[PDB]
């Protein structure tokens, strides 16, 4: 498995395309209904950084839950004490440029545990290998992953 | 033991630097925060049009460093003339653009030939930047500040620069036209696919203008970027191996020299006018105050001296000399000179070449498409050849077949033969 380039995203297209993660459904608030397509996430295995106390970082839609939880495990896998760390999910505002799939909870901002970047690449990799329908590797500082819609 | 300063003109409008493109005309830009550039003959003169008019295009606003931050010329801007500019614009966007004067007018640049170098996210508008300057290699360099962006934030926020509080540098001079500039292969980057190859090396927070010295002392180094960082205010400098290929990003020198206090920024003095003052860094702060920094050949230590004699910037002249801008549109420009010399001693003296209408073979005779500091004539979509004469086709033309019109071969027949 060898690790994604520097701002490499797989698959070689835009995050919003049908061989990605699928267009831009809409701005998910909270007094949204369509906010209940939201759970949050659990997963023990997993360290969301929830800067925001908010617990924000955790709400996600059905298939970003399974994608991430996959992830997490090639994580541990792949590096003895290391889990997933996820730093940004779903925001419930401006933080991202509009028209982001984090608005949706379909989007995700991870790194590992140590923050060791030499692995960011891997992880990103790993992530494509999880299921993940689009992983960038946005910045130096972390990873961005986004999967489609219950419509596909 | 003490300098002099003359006014050279006042009337200014919020300057932030000085400069000289280097192709005889002894011009002096002077760069504004709004977001002009004005010319100002070796004489005294100032000229009625502005050189390059972008105030639309750059956020001043006033308190905040956003505006016109730097300007360098292309070291062949003789000939290629060219030009690099940075700026914010719309928090907000720190952009990194080439211009090209007009092949009518020397005194002034064609705003059609922009072309983007790089865009640089920003949250806020302290710690920004955003120096830009030549190296002997012909090189560019940028040096960025932090921006006041935390880990935190590049780590919870997509779209963020990622060359903030780095030093770039980017080789403009490139045979290539799917790129604005290609990487230096002394780059410790270069060929890297973890790590931003722009990227020499980080570290910097709030740098002020940094001072450049281009003939360092030391026989192993080529040269050396000192800058007086407020972040808690230290001072880091950049060290640059003569010959060595950089593999990994070097080290920014840290040290305490500055006694005490915020400084604007310093510069190496070159001239020819001052003798006492050749060699040395020179930095001073908004209240008007100069020191002098000097290191050793064996020790390596500095000592700190101080000039004796609100400031917003230095410049300098194509003849080395030294100037001040200091302190809305009233700003003026002061000229440093040394008692102990005449104001031009007949070694400091040059015969005036003005600017002339660019002759190079490629800004002479290349249309559909832009020249290349090195002067290719690189292709728009459409077209081919040398300087992109020969038509393209779409499907290309098969037997000969020579393309003339809109996707029209001519051959045979059919729309391709
Ligand atoms: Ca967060
Ligand atoms: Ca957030
Ligand atoms: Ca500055
Ligand atoms: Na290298
Ligand atoms: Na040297
Ligand atoms: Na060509
Ligand atoms: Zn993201």
């Amino acid at each position: 498995l060898t690790p994604l380039a520097y701002k490499q995203f797989i698959p070689n297209v835009a995050e919003k395309t049908l061989g990605a993660s699928g267009r831009y459904e809409g701005k998910i608030t909270r007094n949204s209904e369509r906010f209940k397509e939201l759970t949050p996430n659990y997963n023990p295995d997993i360290i969301f950084k929830d800067e925001e106390n908010t617990g924000a970082d955790r709400l996600m839609t059905q298939r970003c839950k399974d994608k991430l939880n996959a992830l997490a495990i090639s994580v541990m896998n792949q590096w003895p004490g290391v889990k997933l760390r996820v730093t940004e999910g779903w925001d419930e505002d401006g933080h991202h440029s509009e028209e982001s799939l984090h608005y949706e909870g379909r989007a995700v901002d991870i790194t590992t545990s140590d923050r060791d970047r030499s692995k960011y690449g891997m992880l990103a990799r790993l992530a494509v290998e999880a299921g993940f329908d689009w992983v960038y590797y946005e910045s130096k500082a972390h990873i961005h992953c986004s999967v489609k819609a219950e419509n596909s | 033991n003490c300098f002099c300063i003359q006014e050279v003109v006042s009337g200014l409008r919020q300057p932030v630097g000085a400069l000289h493109s280097g192709d005889g005309s002894q011009r002096l830009f002077i760069l504004e925060k709004e977001g002009y550039v004005k010319i100002l003959t070796p004489e005294g003169e100032i000229f009625k049009e502005p050189y390059l008019d972008i105030h639309k295009l750059v956020q001043s606003g006033i308190k905040d460093e956003r505006g016109l931050l730097s300007l360098a010329f292309h070291p062949n801007y003789k000939k290629n003339g060219k030009l690099y500019v940075s700026y914010t614009t719309n928090d907000h966007i720190l952009r990194v653009v080439e211009y090209t004067v007009s092949r009518k007018n020397p005194h002034q640049v064609d705003l059609r030939t922009a072309r983007v170098f790089l865009e640089v996210a920003e949250l806020h508008r302290k710690h920004l930047g955003g120096q830009l300057l030549f190296g002997p290699d012909g090189f560019l360099y940028i040096i960025l500040g932090d921006g006041m962006i935390t880990l935190d934030d590049m780590e919870e926020m997509d779209g963020l620069s990622d060359f903030t509080g780095s030093v770039l540098r980017l080789d403009v001079d490139t045979d290539m036209c799917n790129v604005p500039y290609s990487i230096p292969r002394s780059n410790p980057h270069f060929n890297s696919t973890n790590q931003p190859p722009e990227v020499f090396a980080h570290g910097l927070h709030d740098p002020g203008r940094c001072a450049v010295d281009r003939h360092p002392t030391d026989i192993n180094i080529n040269l050396t970027i000192l800058c007086s960082d407020s972040n808690r205010s230290s001072a880091r400098i950049l060290q640059i191996i003569k010959g060595k290929d950089y593999e990994s990003e070097p080290s920014l020198l840290e040290f305490k020299p500055f006694s005490n206090g915020p400084l604007v920024g310093g510069f190496v003095y070159r001239g020819c006018q001052s003798e006492r003052l050749y060699g040395s860094y020179v930095f001073g702060d908004r209240n008007g105050n100069f020191l002098t920094l000097q290191q050793s050949p064996v020790t390596k230590q500095w000592q700190e001296k101080p000039l004796c004699l609100h400031i917003l910037g230095f410049g300098e002249d194509e003849l080395g000399e030294v100037y001040i801008l200091s302190s809305t549109h009233n700003g003026k420009l002061y000229k440093i000179v040394d008692p102990k010399r005449p104001l031009m001693p007949e070694e400091c003296r040059a015969t005036v070449q003005p600017a002339q209408t660019l002759t190079s073979e490629c800004s002479r005779l290349c249309r559909n498409g832009y020249c290349t500091p090195t002067g290719k004539c690189c292709c728009s979509p459409g077209w081919e050849g040398d300087f992109c004469r020969t038509a393209k086709c779409e499907p290309a033309c098969r037997h000969g077949g020579v393309c003339v019109r809109p996707n029209k071969c001519l051959c045979y027949l059919g729309p391709q033969c």
